[PDB]
């Protein structure tokens, strides 16, 4: 159980100094920034005080119990300081100091973890940049001082790529309920952190970044992973797609590359979306993050330009998603306005002289129409609309609808549009400067439907 | 119980099954295998041939030998009683000039089995998941392409299903040019048995039913590996 | 014939303009000022005296000067009188703004547009078009954004929506563009046409063409000229109905079947051109192969500070079947100078996430000075040990004083500041994404593009 | 001229040529075929099959029968002299019953082709493109596959090898179980020969050579198919 590990009473930070270019200062400073409300103490030999609070030499020294102890010593030093830790009771070790299994030194990790766990102690990483829980205030990382908030969980096996996407959050506008950097996987892992996140009501989604798992580890995870795929959709940024890939992977982790085929077979059974890249496991969490899952197969594409549509239309065939007649009521209500040149094939292409509030009585009317199921809005900016007046119509449908079904938007144009998309995210409206990274985003909500449906059929009882 | 060929293997210090042992622990399973015999001598070999009924086929069962046909070990599609005796006596030579040292433990009398749509089902221990079940399409299908589909052990009805929808020659199985479409829930049958004798036999390092032969209802193993750890 | 007075005319009538800004002959009319063509520009109105500023004429025959080129958005129901004074005046191009022809069934419209054009010995854009630009002209005959970067790209759209928007996005995108051209209908000019002036165009370096179909009997003609001029400029098309589904709204949208998606795949590989699926990859492919020489060999480095972009990267490039293979001991030597022992010089080189800004500007540098480096990508993992602004001034220092050109894309990962730091990049024309995957997607176009051009080459061999 | 064979088919207003004018058409482009003779008697067929060499392969030949199997028209691997001679009765007779009022041009004596890895060459004329060569794998990989390339003629050295490695099926050239690998330059050529008749005879509809196969050494085109305009 994980509880104290996201929300201590107390925390150590072992390795701070007057020094602020430390790692373990700069865990410190984010530790306040950030608002952590339990107790902090910096762990320093010789400081009197460190950032205005009183600095112990050991954690047993602390007159209170330590939940978590943040470590960033050099690494002969680390076994010492888990010894006091474990001398002092704390439950979790930490360990944000680099140079053991990663580079070779794999004894002196089992050690570590043999030591931790002969005290009832759990280690996190080695080697990491730490970890972040904004239900608890609580930012644990020398990387960003701030996120925005939300119902996304982070792991990266990852440390550099990890603590830089940690930043990218902020730019793609995804909110973030949590950070894990899991490094080494000496011995808490993705298992362990899927555990408690399937319990944790503060966390919709979870990504994860992940190269490798441990040897007899495979089988609780896709146990595990199954079962949260039920409730929340799992996001799997997969390093070493390709045999050189692994190949890279396992020089950076200093673990062996397992089988691609069983990884990709295993994330199936476990109802997990595979992304290729950062791009599309993000603009796959910013939909997942912001809709429901779709109740049905009829998508509508809303379209001003023809050429987006078909952009959008191969896009959703390539996801082996496929568009069919839209409802005949939704037809005639769109023709109340529309000219009669206009194609409701599906992409709806209401033509390219379409002024701004048409986006809003089509999305209107396809969200309220109970034969749609879902609806991807495509803009061609021209100067018959203002891209910010097509948002806001977007916007008004969706509040107007007051139903919830999937919607994307895809929204191509100059610095105008760029704006109109930044504002529709920070509305939480999953919003791209393309139609097919739009229906891209689409389809990772049905393909969540699939996988969900995948897993249920799988646990069927025989 | 079944476990006891295991354990008579691995008492005589044997990291594999033969193939008729191979054959009754697959069966015992329930996973259909070939009508076998042991003949100790020629007189059994024409003799079981006859009980079983023509055409047959006969292999060598051996320790020492471990790819029959490449020593001259199997003759299939005996039609009579003399093509059987010339069979006999052609792989017992065979099998003497090429593998001299060889314990002969008998030869298998096999039934010919029809032309089918031939089938690869594994097991195998991946160090991450654990006993993985292995589904592809025989022949250049998974020999020379590599086109096979894998599910974690155990397998739901689910898993064996959409792996045998995953391959890329799944379209054999479905009807095509001089050929019926063949037994799908016998195959998925098959794959979740093997995923339970992954899981169960833990002395049971991997396993190999290839050729299995998919006919238009059932299925049926030609040929078994079981390699013991 | 030949397009040189279409792309660089004396004069330009305008049909369609009027006192009412809203009219799209009046949008054309405001661009084409504002953008700053310094050829005659003639307003063409029934009542104006003037528009503008610049005298109007009822009649483009009525004009006391050899029109070039005539921009004609009135309604369909009558181009064909303006084509016939247009052919009185001796104009040689139509441009025909105005929709409501083929893409609506009007067929015989269209044909006869053509026609009569054709009997004049005028060369119809269109119709159903939204223009065209040639910035070497200074001339903006579009009702699309008023402005564009300035540089060596030429964008043609058969998409009048998507294209004009793209025409904004390039600016977003950092793209300099040398034209836009819509070609809408394609009714008598089409990609042909224009690739035959593109070639020979010393300021347009490279094509990209969004295209949803080509006429019947064309293709011979599209492969042997779009080879020809991948020889020496690439070729990027977004084409759209690459699915059957995709086909069926492509042929909604143009008003006719666009063709075979296997046989327009294989015309695009003879040809020497690459297929882009998406906006992104096509403008990704773009911005890298408009700034950058193609590699001359296959030695590519990935430098990086950090080892999950390095797999990121080295995974996308053997999907797009590029290998990375060890580099070479000078440049592993050079690099020991200042790295960490634990640094990983396997190819993705990792520098280590301790990388300072200053080991970006040495390790860029000893990369490309290199005489066995023909390649580099750089990858950038913000960490609070550096500044994304910083690592992007060393690696601008690092090209500059390498004093070579060498292929180079660069991946930076981060916050904001890091979006600031690609801004820098891609404003220096360098090539740089926010994240591996597209910067190694924009390194693998650039050796598209050279095994295309070499497949052409070979095609092409005597005997 | 070999074109007198497209225009006289032409004259008498058929939409295709017959087996063997189709053979001789594509066998004066260098592409390589199956020896034949038109035999217009029984005893006209002894004579050619010594000629052309056991064993031989009886077709009937005409416009009313193009599914040749179908009626009794087809008759394979015939080794000696009146193999032929009952086989030559039995299609002359079969087809009278299946189907009475045919008119007989003959019955073609053929090449009997030994097994080999099978191909498909195909020409086809696309509104865009023009006269387009494609190329696949005979089977299952073509037919149920559709495991296919196509190349816009004419055919460039470059485009006959590079359309020819693209197909999945690649491999099965290379050398698999049991099978050697095949004269690919012999492909490539028969590919840019085809690529030629197309770009050349604007009165060819379609063409297909199927099935063709190719062995170690050489390539031989068993049937053809030409359609015209
Ligand atoms: N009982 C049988 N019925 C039909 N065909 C068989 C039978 N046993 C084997 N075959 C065929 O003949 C081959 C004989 O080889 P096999 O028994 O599999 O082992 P080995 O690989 O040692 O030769 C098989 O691969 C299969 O193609
Ligand atoms: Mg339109
Ligand atoms: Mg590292």
């Amino acid at each position: 159980d994980l509880e104290r590990l996201f929300n201590p009473s107390a925390i150590a930070v072992v390795g701070a100094s007057k020094d602020p270019s430390k790692i373990g200062s700069q865990i410190l400073r984010n530790l306040l920034s950030y608002g952590f409300k339990g107790k902090v103490y910096p762990i320093n030999p010789t400081a009197d005080e460190l950032m205005g609070l009183k600095c112990y030499p050991k954690v047993s020294d602390v007159p209170d119990k330590v939940d978590v102890a943040v470590i960033s010593v050099p690494s002969d030093k680390v076994l010492g300081v888990i010894d006091d830790c474990g001398k002092a009771g704390v439950k979790f070790a930490v360990v944000i100091t680099s140079g053991f299994k990663e580079v070779g030194n794999e004894e002196l990790e089992e050690e570590l973890v043999r030591r931790a766990h002969s005290y009832g102690m759990r280690v996190l990483g080695p080697n990491i940049f730490g970890y972040l829980y904004a239900p608890a205030r609580l930012n644990a990382t020398f990387g960003p001082k701030d996120v925005l908030s939300g119902n996304v969980a982070f792991i990266s096996q990852s440390g550099a790529l990890g603590i830089a996407l940690m930043g990218y959050t902020v730019v793609e506008n995804i909110g973030i309920s949590s950070i894990v950097s899991v490094g080494n996987k000496a011995d808490l892992d993705d298992v362990d952190l899927l555990d408690f996140f399937d319990k944790d009501p503060n966390t919709g989604v979870i990504m994860i970044y992940l190269e490798g798992i441990a040897p007899g580890r495979g089988r609780m995870f896709i146990d595990v992973a199954s079962r949260v795929s039920l409730r929340k959709p799992i996001i799997v940024i997969k390093a070493g797609r390709t045999e050189v890939g692994a190949r890279a992977a396992a020089s950076h982790t200093g673990s062996i590359a397992g089988s691609v085929a069983i990884y990709e077979s295993a994330f199936k059974q476990s109802g997990i979306l595979m992304a290729k890249s950062v791009e599309d496991a993000f603009d796959w969490t910013k939909a997942l993050s912001w809709n429901p899952i779709p109740e049905g197969e009829r998508l509508i594409v809303l379209t001003n330009g023809g050429g987006a549509g078909v952009q959008s239309t191969d896009t959703f065939a390539d996801n082996g998603i496929y568009l069919s007649k839209p409802p005949e009521s939704l037809i005639q209500e769109i023709k109340k306005f529309v000219p009669p040149f206009a194609s409701f094939a599906n992409p709806i292409d209401i033509t390219g002289m379409a002024p701004d509030d048409w986006y809003y009585m089509g999305t209107l009317a396809a969200l309220k129409n109970p034969d749609v199921d879902a609806l991807t809005v495509l803009y061609c900016q021209t100067a018959v609309t203002t891209p910010i007046g097509v948002a806001k119509g977007i916007v008004d449908a969706i509040k107007e609808a007051g139903n919830s079904k999937p919607v994307t938007v895809g929204m191509v144009g100059g610095p105008e549009v760029a704006e109109a998309v930044s504002f529709l995210n920070k509305q939480r409206i999953a919003a791209y400067p393309t139609p097919e990274r739009a229906s891209s985003a689409m389809s990772a909500l049905y393909a969540y439907a699939r996988a969900r449906s995948y897993v249920m059929k799988s646990l069927a009882v025989r | 119980s079944s476990r006891d060929l295991l354990l008579k293997a691995k008492e005589n210090g044997r990291k594999s099954l033969l193939e008729h042992e191979a054959k009754y622990f697959i069966s015992s399973y329930g996973i259909p295998v070939t009508n076998i015999r042991l003949a100790k001598s020629e007189e059994e070999a024409v003799n079981f041939s006859r009980e079983i009924g023509f055409p047959v086929v006969l292999k060598i069962v051996s320790p020492q030998v471990v790819h029959k046909s490449d020593v001259g070990g199997v003759k299939v599609n005996l039609r009579s009683e003399e093509e059987v005796r010339k069979a006999y006596r052609e792989i017992i030579e065979n099998v003497k000039r090429n593998v001299p040292n060889a314990e002969i433990e008998g030869i298998l009398v096999q039934e010919f089995a029809p032309p089918g749509v031939e089938l690869i089902i594994g097991l195998l221990r991946d160090p991450q998941f654990g006993p993985t079940v292995m589904f592809g399409l025989g022949g250049v299908f998974v020999e020379l392409f590599r086109d096979v589909s894998f599910r974690v052990a155990p397998l739901s009805e689910q898993d064996a299903e959409s792996m045998i929808k995953e391959v890329k020659a799944y379209k054999l199985l479905t009807g095509f040019r001089g050929m019926e479409p063949v037994d799908i829930e016998a195959i998925k049958d098959a794959l979740i048995r093997a995923g339970r004798i992954g899981v169960e036999n833990e002395e049971i390092a991997e396993m190999d039913l290839n050729p299995v032969i998919a006919y238009p209802k059932g299925i049926k193993v030609v040929d078994a590996r079981i390699i013991l750890r």
